This record gives C-alpha cells, structure tokens and sequence, in this order.
C-alpha cells in the first residue's frame, strides 16, 4: 500500500469523512476548499468538473445543515456582495467523535437509574445533529402526539442547563478572524481624527477596545440568561422553545481533557485517592479554562509583549476565579471525613506533578496552564518505551534534562555500553525525538572534522507525532470503506429484508473484524486527542 | 474476435512539466539493484545477477534478449529500474529551489512568514485570467521579501534570521538578529544550553561564534512535511496534483534509467567491454549507500557515518552535474545535454541525413540553369521510392528487368504483403517481374527530371541552399552551370558540396516551386 | 513590443517570449528546466523550433491552412429508410 | 554515422535549418529531419500520459488508453533522460480534425 | 466514437428481411450461384427468421398489429408476438405478467383468431 | 512486512462493544435518510 | 468561430505562392495511389507533371479552407482562385 | 431491429474516387462493422442508413480524405424477458450449452431456475424425467434474463465480451413440440 | 538466422552499394536492415602479489610477456590444487615458469632461476 503511505497530509483525513456516511458527490468539493484554502462559488465550478453551478449548491446545502463549512460576505465598492466560503474544522470533528458523546451523556448524566429514557437520551444526540440544526418543535411535532412529552421536555433543560446545548449563531457558524477584522474597524472608526498625540498608542486605542469586546462577544452565546422561559402555567421552568440549538465541542472537549487527567492519577497514585481525585474533578467541569484558547489562535501572538500576556492574565483569571476553588470541605458530602479530604488531598500536593500543589491556605484548586505541558512530556516518553526499547526511554529523559549532551557525557551520564546506544540512538534520528548540532572547528564545515551534539527540541518531535496519528486514524478508515466494497451484494440483501444457510458466514467474519477497528481507533483517538491542548 | 477497434490519429497540444513523487519511482519501475557488482564470477558471456545490466531492464548488445517486452536491439524501447536510499539527501538541480521556498517558511512551527489579511492579498494577483510568466515570477519577488522583512512567526513568536550556502553544497541558518535587544527567552536559554558543556573541553571557545544550527536533508524533510496543502499556491507550488507535496523535491529515490541510454560499448582493444561512467557511478551510489544502511544497524561512529552520507550527498550531486566536483573530469547529464554541439544542436536542431554524397563541383556551360548534371557511379547507389500505378505499370515492368547493374534499374523492392524489403541481385528478377502487384512501392535509381536540392556548407542567406533538375552523365564529378555559382559564392579552387535527395511525393513538389 | 528596453542575451530572452524546451535550445540549458519543473509550468507548442523536436506540422508558411475534399453531396439523397415504426 | 570510412551520412545542421523556414517549407523540413533520419515509433498513454513499452502502459497498468503515433528517436531518448532526475514530462493530446 | 442514442428507435422484423432481401437482391446472384465474410452473416439472418415465420403483405400486418394494441399503457409486448409460438395461448400465458387475473373476457380469444390468422 | 507495531492490538470489551454499536447506525441515519 | 459564406468573403482572390505548393503537393502522391486522373493524360509518367498540367484547366476537385487569426473559417474553391 | 444513433470518423484511399460518396462510405464501414460487437451496446450488423455527413478533411502526411459521419444502424437487442426459439449443439455436465446456431456461439446459459432433480446423465440425456427427450438441431425455447459486458484486456477460450442469461423455469422449455 | 520465407540458414552481408544489408541468397529477402554499430579479495590479494613477483624475474631474464601471462594460469590451477600452502612462494614461481618454458621450447636453462 505504498501509494496511500506518501501523498496523504490531513486532507486524507478530512476527505474521507463525508466519503464514510454521506453521498459521494461532497467528498471531491470539501478536498478542494482545504487545498485551496478559500474561494467562492464563481470560482468553485472552474476548479471541479463534472458538479453543475445549482448542484454545487445542491451539494453545498448537505454540509450546511450539518455545519461543516464557515460562510464569509464582503462586498465590493465597484462589486456585487461576495461570499467567500471557508472550511469548519471543528464540525467536522462532530463526525469523528460520533460515538464518544453517547458515552458522554452517561457517564455524566448519573442522578438516574434505570430510566425510561435510557434508549432516548441516547437518540436526542443522533437527533440533534444527525438533522443538522434543531429546535424545540422539531421532536414534540413527531409521531409522539404527548407521550409525557412534558416530562421529556423538562428533561432537556436538566440536559442543557450542564452546558454543551448552546444555541447557535451566526458567531457559531463563522471562523474567528473574519469577524475581528470588522469589528477591530468598528473601533477603530470610533476614534477619529483630532488626537495626535501617541498615534501609534491611538492605533492600540481600538485594540484594547477590541480585547474586551472579544471576550464579551464570545460569551454573548454562552450567556445563558435569554436561552430560558420561566412559565407560570403548566410548568415551573422552561427552555424558551423558539431556541435553534446544537451540540457544543467547548465543554466536551474540556470534558474529554478531565478523563485524561485522571488517567495520569491512576499510574501515580493506587486506586483510593484516583476515586478521590475523581469526585472533585468532575466538580469544576461545568466552569473550566478554555483548551483551544480563542485569545491565541489568529492575532498578535508574533510579538512577545503581547504574547506574554496571552497567560499573564490567563493564570490570574484561573488563580482568581470563583467556580473551582474548592474548600475541601464539600467534598465528603459528594462521595458515597474532613481529615481523610485533607488528608488524602495531602499526597497531591507532595508530589512534583502540579496538580493541587499551589494554593491558598483552606482553599484548593488545581492549576491548569502549568500542568498539561506535563501531561504530554509524560506519555510520549511511555510510548517510546512502549512500542520500541526502554534504553531509549532511558537515553529520552537523560537528553531532556542535560541541555546540550556531548557523545562522551551520555556515557558519563547514562550507563549502557557502547553498541547498545548505536542500535538505539539511531532509531531516535529517524522518528525526531534528538536533532543535531555541529560545531565547525575546520574551514568550510567539514563532516569528518567535526563533533556532534544533540538537543531534544520540544516542539518539532511533537509535530512529528501528530501527522503520524493523523495518517493512521485514516489509514484505519481506509480499511472500513474498502471492506464494505466487496461482499457489497448481500449488504445490499441485509438492508432489503427489513435466507441462504451458508450465505451467512461471509457476514459475521466481516463484521467481527470491523468491530475491532471501531475500538482500536477509540483507543487510537485517545492517545492523539492529548496534544491538541495547544 | 468478432470484435470491433476504432482509434483517431491525435495531436500534441503542449507539453507540461512536473516532478514525479517518489512513489511514482517505483510505480514505473520493475527491477531493483541492491547488490553492487556488474560481473558475476560464474565466467558466463552475460554475468548479471540482480544489482547490473539486468537483462529484463533492457538490452545493451545485439547477441542478447530484453527479457521483459521482447527483441534483441530493435523491439527493446528500454525499462526503467528503481533505487532507495539509507537516508534521502538534497537534489542538486532544485539546490537553488530549496533555499528559496525555504527562507518564507518559519523554523520552528513551519508556518509561511505572513500574516492572514495580508497574504489573501497576494493570490488576488494570481486569480486574474491576465497572467504571463514575466508576471507570475515578478509578483513571486515580493511575497519572498516580505517574509524576509518578517523577524518572527505567528503561530509561536520564533524568530528567524536568514539562511545561506556555507561556501560542501550545504546551508546554514543564520537565526541570531539582535540590534540591542539581547533580551530574548531562545538567546537566554542559548547560552543556558551551551553552558553545559562549557565544563567539560573548554578550549572550543574560540568556536563558539562560528557555531551555528545546521538544516541537514533529514531535519528538511520533516520540516517540509508539516507544511500545509491550502498555502502551496504563494511559493510556487500548486495543489490537486499527487506529486504536489514539497517533499518529493530532495531526493530519498532513485530511478534507474534504461541500458539503452548507457550503452555497454565495446572498444575491440580487448575481449573486455569499456563500460561507461554512468554505470560505475550508479555503481558507487549502492555501494555506499549499501554500507550506511548496513553502518547503523550494526551500530558505527556518528563521526564516521557522517562523512560517508555527506560523501553520498557529493554522488549523486555529480551523477547529474559534474560542475560540483571541485577540483579527466567524469561526463555527465549536464555536461552532454548542454554545449558546442553535444546536443540540441548536432542531435535536435541539426541532424545527419540519409541519401547523400558529397563529391567535388566543376564548372560547365553546356547544362542549362535549374539541373545538376549526376555522376553515373552515384545514381546507381543514391535511389528513390516509386509507387506503381497503372500509369507506370509499363515503364516500371521494363525497369525492374533492368536491375542494378544497367542505370536505369532498381535496387530493392518492397511488395504490399512484403514486410521490410527485398533485394535484386539476389534471385531470378523477370519471373519477379511478371508479378508486380499495383499496390506495392519500387525502389528505382535516379534519373533525369528528378527532383535534386544543393547546399553550401558556409550558409550565408536563404539562397545558399535550391533545388534543381537532374541529368545522369558518365563522369566522376558535379558538373553547374556558370551562372550559378554567385549565390554559393564557389570557386572551384579544390572544394566540395554534397546533394540530398527527398524521398516522399510532397516534398517531390514542394522543393521545385519554393526554392526552384 | 512588450513595454521596455531588453537585450537578445539571457537576460534579454529571459522576459521577451518564455517557452520552455526552445529555451533549452539556448546557452544555459538546465536553470531554464528546474525552476519550470518547480513550478510546473504549461506551455502549449506553437514554436517553429518546438514542432521539429516533436515532429508535427509547422504552423508558419505553407502549413497554416489546412486542405479539405470536396464531398459535392445535398440532403436530396439523405432521407432516413424509416418505416412502420410502432403502427 | 559520421565519417566518410564510418560509411558517411553527412549532418544537415542548425545555420542550414534556418533556410528551409525561410523558405517557408513545412513538409521537407519534418522529412528531412524525421523521415529521411531518425523516424521511430512510439505508442504513449493518453492519461498520466507517458510512453509504455510494445503494448503496456506501465504507469496506469490497464494498457487501454493506448495512442499509436510517431516521434524523432532523438526526441524519444530526450525525455527518457531527463526523467532520470524528478523531471516528469506530462504529456497532452488532441485530436487533429474537430476544429 | 460516440454513442449518441443506444435505443433510438424501434423496427418491426418483416423490415429485417424486407430491406436485406433488396440487399440481397443487388448482391451478385446470391443462393444460386453454385453451379466476403459479411454475406454469409447477413444470408444467416435471411434464412433463419424466414423459416420461422414459414415453418406477403404489410397492410395486413399492421391492421392485426393495431387491433392488438388494445393496453392503456403498458403495450411494448404488442411487438415481440409477432413470431413467437404463434396459434398458442398457453405460451401467451409465460409471455406477459399479470394477463392472468386482467385478461379474463373474449379479449384473449380475439386476440387468440388475430394470432392464429396470422399463421 | 514492515516491523513494529504499536501496542493497541486487543479484543473488544463489552465497556466499548456497545460504543461501537453507536457508529454503525449513526451512518444508518444519514446515508439512508436525505443524502 | 464557424463557416463564414461568400458575402463575408474579404480576402484575396489570388492562388499564392504557398497555395500552389501545397495543392501539387496533395495531389501528386493520390495519382501514386491509383487516384483516377480528370485530364486526357498523353503517355506520362512522373505523377508530379501530370498533376501540374491538371492546373492548367483547373480540374483539381479540392477546396481549400483558409483560418482566419481569430478562429474564424473562411473557404475557397480551387478554380476560384487565379494564378 | 433496434438503432443506434452513433457517430465515427471514416477513411477512404484515393482509388475509390471513382465510385460515388455515399457507396463507398458504406462499404469502409461495413468491414469496419461486419458482424462486430460494440463496448456495451451490442452488436450492430449492417449500416441502416446515413443521417449526415460532414466535408472530407485531409492529412497533411497521408493525403486521402477522412470523414466524420453521423449515422445509425440495425442492432438486436431483444428484450429482458425475451422468447426465442433456438436452437444448441452442445451439452455439458455442469449447465446446458444452449447457442442459436448460425449467427453465434458464446453462450451459456443455466438452469437456475427450476425443479430440485436436475443434474447430468452420460447417458445422452440432461437428466432422467419423472416427457419427451430434446437433443441438437431443434427448435428450442428458451428466455433471456441479463446480459454482462466486459471490456478487458489481461495480457501476460471463453469469450466474456457477449454473454446471456437464460433459464428454463416454466413448463414446456426445452422443445417447442411439447406445445402446439 | 532463420529466414520468414524459405527459413534459409545462410545469410549474406551485402557490402557493394555501403548498406551492408543482411540477406539470403536463395530468395533475397532482407534480414535487417539500417546496420546499428557499436560505436576471494585475499585470493584476489595473493595473485596480485603473485602477478607483481612474475613480472619481477620476467624483465630481468628477458622472457617475452605471452609466456608470463601463459604461465599465470599454470599457477591459477595449482592455486586451487593446494599446492602453494607450506612451500616457499619464491619457489613454487620459478618452477611455475619453466613449465612454460619448456611448453614454448625455448633457451632459457633452470639454473638461471636458481643462481638469482
Ligand atoms: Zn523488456
Ligand atoms: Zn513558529
Ligand atoms: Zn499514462
Ligand atoms: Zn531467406
């Protein structure tokens, strides 16, 4: 399969989405906004053939509903009103977390127990978004005239009020530097002519103007203070039903992020305080720092006195806000003892990984900008010695803390002998966890005269890592389409019916082997989901 | 089967250029060369295990069988072999278009030095149906300086400096610009990193300002291999395209090129064959390339493998190019495509023709202006293709009994159902007379009346070169008129022409009436 | 011709008229094919030293008209032989 | 071959060639230069288009698309040697009659 | 090569002999001659519907053929009973689906006489 | 024919067999429902 | 971009120097190819000077199509012309 | 008894100048057509007629003159559910080697379709009857269900190019005077 | 080798008009045309020492090179028959030569090799 292995970036990835469960007709059109970047319609048609101007649009209605593009107007002075179209890279990984949110709403949703609506909440999510958009009087006006549709309706505001339900927009629905532009003018037309002085300070007068209206637009969506109708008949409390809603990634991904913390817990910790740990974590879900860092994505990040405040005032919000900085004292009343609370909480703060390790006296919460970076030095170092040698998790760490190792120290340092580490080191070229750096000691740079050193460069091994599980998620979904190509005839036969006796084998064979692919990917998906905390 | 073919003649409308993937590399090719030595030692006439002059990648003699298509000499077009390196190294011909696309990226997270409103700005100038290549290359001047005007990146604030040559074929980047702002957080942790071993062998100190990062091809490629698919379009570079990944532009695979080009001539002063250089260098590229894969596995010197895959690096920067060499010198592919006469000039623009002869001229008043008179002893070897008609049929049937011996008679023949020709001194002639299908082409001598061009071989203007009438005369040599000789500015001092003859019906015409 | 001064040197052919293979033709060969196979470039044959190389028929002189046969033929002989179609 | 003891074929070269267009000849200058020369049959794929051998295509391994013409050897050794290097000649085709 | 219409039309099989026996007409004595490839191909197609037809007018052919086109919309089997076991309705009965339980009245013995007199 | 593998190979749990189950008719519904 | 007729017909009337090279060129390798000829041929040989005399009455059965720089047609019968 | 409405460029050489335009471009198609099957259409035996033609344009290195030209011609194509009398020459152990004598031979067709004791007697019968016996050189009926049409060429005998599917399903398939 | 028409066996170049054609005579088909002219590491270490040591004497006792190239494969054989190991490489060559010597029957003695 050498001609999949060579040309595949992540577009091999994000193609193969829609060409897994839609029509065929989208997967050419969403490999050309990616390859392009951005283009309209009135140059969309040149660059495809064979997709007419209205079956452009025809086809460009289909990921629409389901939010997998990013529109943009600008209009011309002299031109008509132009609408240059972007990719969504986010709802599109809708598509790919498919399943896990099923697993989400149970494993926190557990107030309930043996509910009737165990086989339902499962389907709201496959109908919220399997839709596309939703609204209120989409399911009350299904086959269900009532049913207790009052206790289901009631249902969703338990389901929506714990976050991840935020009513869509056009802020949704947009990319994140389209919109700062215009309103970045829009400030900086509120500052006109007649104030000379410090002109290059009046050229941040809009910027400063714009970081607080950044922050106050972003959360103008997860303001929940309009998404509610407080009835006084029939009910108590009500989602306002005029309310188009979707998914939100924001709390999942947050979400996704707290499993992942606990996991290190597990492995430096027995299993009481890891159930200890888990209580508390689950607390400070709902209100958590932001993991994509909206403030960071698309700005003045070039500069680094702009760049240092991008976490100046990020750890001070994360020091300084109210919803996580838990007592120590509630914590007993959640787990099904106050000097056990402070005394099991003790061994977090004693070791070295900073997790409830700063604080103030009587209160406690865990850091998060000074923890993650741990979090991802930690487990790549464990799959070097998972999948290859552990000398080589021993020479890892040894390059890690001693800055500029020589050929010689690393026998002063580390302890193997000197074939060993030829037949080990040599692989870590291949794969980028070392670098090299030469020192010219002869004129023009020569190989044979010169001594080399090494460095481990925390930034280039990690992009490393991420296209190499980029490839092999998709590199796995391309032995799940291929497979449903052939043995397509009975297929076809399973789907009419709703009987030969030997016919029936060649569909368990071929369905059991997929169902390792499914839970290898969500073991696959877990590891590559720890460095997009960016 | 009962089964119907139908397929058009077709047109060129343009050739396009591009650079295959390595991929492609071995998609095409069919044999593989890991072993080194071209003679096996079992003393046979055609020794050639895997790693040589493999019998089903081509042939290269006259007594031997492409294995693959099929033929001795004349049915082998030639089949291409395929190499793979221990550890790609840089290609010399893009040398220069590497380092260009290389100065607009970022160092660290392989970003285009460019901010996002302000490079949506540049491909509004490609979008534009009015784009010449005098344009696309000018407008491809600024977006490189912008970049280079641009000290720090935007996905991570890394700064960058510049990169150039170290005058062997390698680059270095110059990442250090401080003004008087030494306050950096890389400087700072530069000289917190180089502290360490500051301690041990301290007298590289008059060395620590010379030393500098390094861009070797292995670091490149993975640098080259994060970069997106959406940006191509601002460097040159274009998407949709399998090849369209800047990676396949260093070489990590080799092709084999068919024996065909490399022919194994064989000089006679030996039983042994010459063999040419562009063997023994293809030789010692899987030679070396052979010992690196083989050095790390069993485990050698950093310092020892280093030089051999920078020798390596120098090979194949010479199989191509031999200007690199540094100093009988080897040939190579650019030093035989380019130069006085090697090709494009005595191989495409001016080529050796058949049908000629090349005697002395001699003056002659008797002839008229527009004939050559032909010397007898040529025109029964110079001959020209003849179609039977029905309107020819009886002069034809009297010149095939002629043959070629007399003057008026043939040389070979080629029959509608014969293949490639038969010859007339050979066999009865007037029993193969008697035959003669309509539908066959005759190989008769030349005559007069026939169609005849003449040249100078200093070509001043366009009347250095007409065509003129014929007459067979009995003597040795050209005999012209008097008339004719100012426009070849001749003087019979001693000199000499040659005089060609087409061969077709439409160039039969075509000569009389534009340069009679 | 095309807006400014400019030699018949490298330089002057250079930005005059840029073809690829009869550039190839010129002095320096090789720096006018890379950077062409870099950015992969398009050009269509036209050129008087370009249909040679190839072998097809030049567009200058006697070769820019093409020849047609008369085929001295009407619609008076070409009626279709249809007949009783469904009935 | 060049030489008049190598059996003689003499070389009709470059300040020559210019003449016969000056003259406006299109037939006797590809006959003269192909014909009389160094014809040579090729048969090249239509899509990925590049030559194949006596009837495959080696590249797209179907051998359908499949075009019987004819070049210069001296053409058809030109690009076989710059595909040696990442040089790929993606070759183009049109029919000659439907203007 | 370009297939502008694969079925453009349809032809009843009296015209595969009617046209082919004008070109086995100006065809060089064709039969008889006993004392290329094609024309024996094309004598094939002569000689073996003929003998199935055997073993005449048009008029009286389309005049029976438009009284059997009595369908509201599904007629296209009006064209292949023409030669297919001529004189029987049990073959009538494997021919067309769903004239079991629709074709229940004098119809199919009027169409019976109609088939019957053809041969 | 290429070595190494990466150490996720292991049979299905019934923990994430169900979870798999959730994929198979999620594509269920959109290919067999409007496109 | 298509067949242009005799009103808008705005060129010579004239058989060029290039014309009357190619028509001989055209018609001399048919006549080796068992073309059936038009004149009262003498006995002749040498296709080329039996297809010249054949100019002479104008009794070539060919049209020539002359391409205007613009993708234009523009047709001309062979005894339209004059030489 | 179907057409075809199709259109192909025609050659001609220079020595049928003496016939007509439109006799010899009937005979250049005919051997370019004769009893040849079409990719995925069928096999069309004879030129119907000529719908138009189009001006004869030349080569300027061959010198005749070729010619585009729309037409259709008379192709069978029976139907999905077709009744044919035809007749066989060969019987095999494994189905039944029913081919229309005269006109082609690549057929096999199965039965697939009927009763539960078919299989192959050696004894010159397809099976023993629970019913008179059918042998070669008889009127046969036998229907059509599919037809499959590859275009493949696997260079390194069972024609694949026109193949029918046929059965035997209903009472009296097998002899045409087991009615009437 | 073998003719298309009467399989002939014998082929004859015809070189009278400079084509230098292949064709039989029996019937005079051509055969082709346009004529395409051609325009161990120890053991390998022992003999060229041992090529180095015959050369030696050779040039001092005049001996003409058809015989020291003769007698490299008088050695080469006897190389393999494990003739060499234990005796003394000066004296096995010097025998080696004389075996030529008296092959090609000529002057030189073998005390000339032994009093050097
Ligand atoms: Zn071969
Ligand atoms: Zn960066
Ligand atoms: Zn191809
Ligand atoms: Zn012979």
């Amino acid at each position: 399969s050498l001609e999949q292995r060579t040309l595949n970036p992540d577009l091999f990835l994000y193609k193969e989405l829609v060409k897994a469960h839609l029509g065929e007709r989208a997967a050419s059109v969403i490999g050309m906004l990616v390859a392009l970047g951005r283009l309209s319609v009135r140059e969309l048609v040149e660059k495809i053939d064979g997709m007419d101007v209205d079956s452009v649009k025809t086809t460009l209605v289909s990921l629409t509903q389901l939010r997998c593009v990013k529109y943009l107007q600008e209009t011309a002075i002299s031109g008509k009103k132009t609408t240059y179209y972007y990719y969504n890279e986010e709802g599109i990984h809708i598509l790919l977390y498919s399943g896990l949110i099923i697993d989400e709403i149970i494993t926190q949703m557990r107030v309930n127990d043996e509910e009737e609506h165990k086989q339902l909440v499962a389907e709201i999510v496959q109908n919220v978004i399997s839709l596309g958009s939703l609204t209120v009087e989409d399911y009350l006006s299904s086959v269900t005239s009532d049913s207790m549709k009052y206790t289901i309706s009631s249902l969703f505001v338990q389901l929506c009020e714990m976050g991840y339900l935020i009513q869509i927009s056009k802020l949704h629905y947009t990319p994140i530097e389209d919109l700062w532009q215009f309103l970045y003018e829009k400030h900086y037309k509120n500052i006109p002519r007649n104030s000379p002085l410090s002109d290059l300070k009046k050229r941040s007068q809009a910027k400063m103007n714009a970081k607080t209206d950044f922050a106050k637009i972003i959360n103008k969506p997860n303001e929940l203070s309009q998404i509610l109708t407080v009835d006084p008949k029939t009910s108590l409390r009500i989602v306002k039903p005029t309310v188009s809603l979707t998914i939100n990634l924001d709390r999942f991904m947050k979400g996704r992020r707290s499993k992942q913390l606990i996991n290190l817990a597990k492995t430096r910790v027995g299993s009481v305080t890891a159930q200890v740990y888990k209580i508390a974590l689950r607390l400070t879900e709902q209100k958590s720092p932001k993991i994509r860092d909206p403030l960071t994505q698309t700005g003045l990040l070039q500069d680094l006195e702009e760049a240092k405040s991008f976490q100046d005032e990020a750890e001070l919000v994360e020091e300084k806000t109210p919803g996580l900085t838990f007592n120590a004292i509630d914590l007993a009343r959640h787990l099904p003892s106050a000097s056990l609370i402070n005394s099991h909480l003790k061994i977090l703060a004693s070791s070295n990984f900073p997790f409830l390790n700063e604080t103030k006296p009587g209160v406690y919460y865990v850091p998060y900008s000074k923890l993650m970076p741990v979090l991802k030095s930690s487990v790549y170092e464990y799959v070097i010695a998972s999948t290859l040698g552990p000398s080589a998790m021993r020479l890892s760490r040894c390059i890690r803390d001693n800055k500029l190792v020589s050929e010689k120290i690393i026998n002063s340092t580390a302890l193997m002998k000197e074939k060993d580490i030829r037949s080990t080191l040599a692989s870590l070229i291949r794969y980028n966890s070392v670098e090299i750096q030469e020192v010219p000691r002869t004129a023009d740079r020569s190989a044979s005269r010169a001594v080399f050193l090494f460095r481990c460069k925390e930034t280039h091994s990690y992009n490393f890592m991420r296209q190499n599980l980029e490839w092999n998620m998709a590199n796995l979904l391309f032995k799940k389409e291929k497979l449903k190509q052939e043995n397509s005839t009975l297929l076809k036969k399973a789907n009419r019916d709703d009987l030969l006796p030997s016919e029936l084998n060649q569909l368990k064979m071929v369905n059991e082997r997929e169902l390792n692919v499914f839970a290898r990917l969500s073991r696959l998906l877990s590891l590559w989901e720890v460095f997009q905390m960016a | 089967k009962e089964v119907v073919v139908s397929e058009t003649p077709k047109r060129i409308k343009g050739l396009e250029f591009s650079a295959l993937s390595a991929a492609d590399i071995v998609a095409q090719s069919e044999v593989e060369v890991s072993t080194r030595d071209l003679f096996d030692l079992e003393k046979d006439r055609a020794p050639k295990a895997n790693g040589a002059l493999d019998p089903k990648m081509g042939v290269s003699s006259s007594s031997l069988e492409c294995a693959t298509c099929h033929g001795n000499l004349a049915s082998c077009h030639g089949h291409f072999g395929h190499l793979k390196l221990a550890l790609p190294v840089f290609h010399i011909g893009y040398f220069k278009a590497t380092i260009q696309i290389l100065q607009g990226i970022c160092k660290n997270c392989s970003a285009i030095l460019l901010s996002e409103t302000d490079k949506r700005q540049f491909l509004h100038e490609l979008r534009r149906p009015g784009v010449d290549n005098l344009r696309r290359m000018g407008i491809l001047k600024k977006i490189l300086d912008q970049c280079k005007k641009q000290r720090r990146c935007l996905h991570c604030g890394a700064l960058n400096g510049v990169v150039k040559k170290a005058a062997a074929l390698k680059i270095i980047h110059d990442t250090f610009r401080w003004v008087g702002k030494k306050s950096a957080p890389e400087k700072d942790i530069w000289v917190g990193e180089w502290k360490e071993v500051l301690a041990h062998n301290p007298e590289l100190e008059r060395y620590v300002k010379r030393c500098m990062d390094d861009l070797n091809p292995l670091k490149t490629l993975n640098l080259f291999k994060q970069i997106k698919s959406a940006d191509c379009e601002l460097l040159g570079i274009d998407a949709t395209v399998p090849s369209g990944r800047p990676e396949t532009y260093i070489w990590r695979y080799l092709p084999a090129p068919p024996v065909c080009i490399r022919p194994s001539v064989m000089m006679q002063d030996s039983p042994a064959s010459n063999e040419d250089d562009l063997t023994v260098k293809l030789t010692e590229i899987v030679w070396t390339s052979s010992l690196i894969k083989a050095g790390l596995d069993k485990g050698i010197s950093i310092n020892n493998m280093m030089e051999h895959w920078d020798y390596l690096q120098l090979t194949v920067a010479m199989y191509i190019n031999s200007d690199s060499v540094n100093p009988k010198p080897i040939r190579g592919f650019c030093q035989r495509l380019k130069g006085k006469q090697g090709r494009f000039r005595g191989n495409l623009s001016g080529k050796r023709v058949d049908f000629s002869g090349r005697t002395v001229i001699s003056p002659d008043p008797n002839l008229s202006i527009d004939e050559v008179a032909v010397p007898d002893r040529v025109a029964k070897v110079l001959t020209y293709p003849e179609k039977v008609t029905r309107y020819n049929r009886h002069k034809l049937q009297e010149l095939i009994v002629n043959g070629p011996n007399v003057h008026p008679g043939a040389n070979y023949l080629l029959k509608r159902n014969e293949d490639a020709r038969r010859n007339l001194r050979y066999g009865d002639r007037m029993k193969l007379a008697k035959n003669l299908q309509i539908g066959d082409v005759v190989e008769r001598h030349l005559e007069d009346g026939d169609v005849v061009l003449f040249n100078r071989q200093p070509s001043l203007h366009r009347l250095s070169i007409l065509s003129h009438y014929a007459k067979i005369r009995p003597w040795r040599t050209f005999r012209l008129n008097e008339c004719v000789c100012t426009p070849y500015n001749a003087d019979f001092d001693g000199d000499e022409m040659n005089l060609h003859v087409p061969q077709t019906e439409e160039a039969r015409a075509e000569a009389i009436n534009l340069m009679g | 011709y095309k807006g400014e001064v400019l030699g018949i040197t490298r330089f002057g052919l250079s930005k005059m008229r840029d073809s690829v293979l009869q550039l190839a033709s010129f002095e320096k060969t090789t720096d006018h094919l890379f950077d062409a196979a870099f950015y992969m470039k398009k050009d269509a044959v036209e050129g008087v030293s370009e249909c040679i190389i190839l072998g097809q028929t030049m567009s200058i002189g006697t070769g820019s008209f093409k020849v047609v046969k008369g085929t001295n033929i009407s619609e008076k002989d070409l009626v279709p032989k249809r007949c009783l179609f469904e009935s | 071959t060049e030489g008049r003891s190598r059996d003689g074929g003499l070389r009709l070269g470059e300040m020559e060639r210019d003449c016969v267009i000056a003259y406006g000849a299109s037939q006797l200058l590809l006959e003269r230069l192909m014909i009389s020369s160094d014809a040579f049959e090729v048969d090249v794929c239509d899509k990925c288009g590049l030559m194949g051998y006596s009837g495959w295509c080696t590249t797209c391994k179907s051998a359908e698309n499949i075009i019987k013409m004819t070049i210069p050897y001296a053409a058809k050794l030109l690009f076989q040697e710059l595909l040696s290097m990442n040089i790929a000649p993606r070759l183009r085709l049109e029919d000659i009659f439907q203007q | 090569m370009k297939v502008l219409e694969e079925r453009n039309a349809f032809l009843s099989d009296y015209e595969v002999l009617k046209f082919l026996t004008d070109l086995e007409k100006k065809h060089l004595w064709d039969q008889k001659s006993l004392a290329p490839e094609l024309q024996g191909i094309t004598r094939n197609v002569v000689n073996y519907l003929s003998i199935n037809k055997n073993f005449m007018s048009d008029e009286s052919f389309a005049e029976l053929m438009t009284k059997l086109n009595s369908f509201k919309l599904f007629k296209a089997e009006k064209l292949q009973i023409v030669n297919q076991l001529p004189a029987n309705m049990v073959h009538l009965y494997s021919i067309v689906e769903e004239c079991d339980a629709r074709f229940d009245e004098k119809t199919i013995e009027e169409m019976l006489e109609i088939i019957s007199g053809y041969a | 024919f290429p070595s190494i593998p990466l150490p996720i190979n292991g049979p299905i749990t019934n923990k994430e067999r169900s979870l798999a189950v959730k994929y198979i008719n999620f594509g269920k519904t959109v290919k067999d429902g409007p496109f | 971009e298509k067949a242009i007729p005799k009103d808008q017909r705005a060129t010579t009337p004239y058989m060029t120097k290039y014309e009357r090279a190619r028509i001989l060129g055209t018609r001399a390798l048919q006549i080796s190819m068992n073309a059936p000829v038009f004149v009262d041929l003498e006995g002749e040989t040498d296709p080329l000077r039996i297809a010249m005399k054949e100019l002479a009455e104008k009794k070539i059965p060919l049209v020539i199509r002359r391409y205007l720089p613009d993708g234009s047609f523009e047709d001309w019968s062979v005894e339209e012309l004059i030489v | 008894f179907i057409l075809s409405k199709i259109a192909d460029l025609v050659r001609i050489p220079p020595d049928q100048f003496h016939r007509d335009t439109i006799s010899a471009i009937t005979h250049q198609l005919n051997n370019k057509f004769a009893n040849k099957i079409i990719p995925n259409v069928g096999l069309c035996i004879t030129i119907y007629d000529l719908l138009t033609v189009e001006e004869g344009q030349l080569k300027p290195g061959d010198g005749s003159s070729y010619i585009n030209v729309t037409f259709r011609a008379v192709v069978f194509k029976p139907f999905l559910g077709e009744i044919v009398t035809g007749w066989i020459s060969k019987c095999t152990a494994e189905g039944i080697k029913v081919s229309l004598l005269g006109i082609f031979d690549d057929i096999f067709i199965p039965q697939n379709m009927l009763f539960e004791g078919c299989y192959y007697t050696p004894e010159e019968s397809a099976w023993i009857w629970p019913k008179l016996y059918f042998d070669v050189n008889e009127k046969i009926r036998f229907r059509i269900e599919r037809e499959v049409f590859v275009d493949v060429k696997p260079k390194s005998e069972k024609p694949p190019a026109y193949a029918l599917l046929g059965s035997c399903q209903t009472d009296g398939m097998g002899l045409v005077s087991w009615w009437e | 080798p073998v003719c298309k028409n009467c399989h002939g066996t014998e082929f004859e170049r015809d070189l009278s008009n400079a084509n230098n054609d292949l064709v039989c005579k029996a019937c005079g088909v051509v055969s082709e045309d346009n004529p395409i002219v051609s325009e161990l590491e120890s053991r390998e270490a022992t003999l060229n020492n041992a090529r180095r040591k015959l050369r030696a004497v050779s040039y001092a006792l005049h001996i003409p090179e058809y015989i020291t190239d003769a007698a490299f494969q008088w050695y080469k054989l006897a190389l393999a028959n494990n003739f060499v190991q234990g005796r003394r490489s000066q004296n096995v060559i010097a025998s080696c030569l004389y075996v030529a010597c008296r092959k090609e029957k000529t002057h030189h003695m073998l005390i000339d090799f032994s009093s050097r």
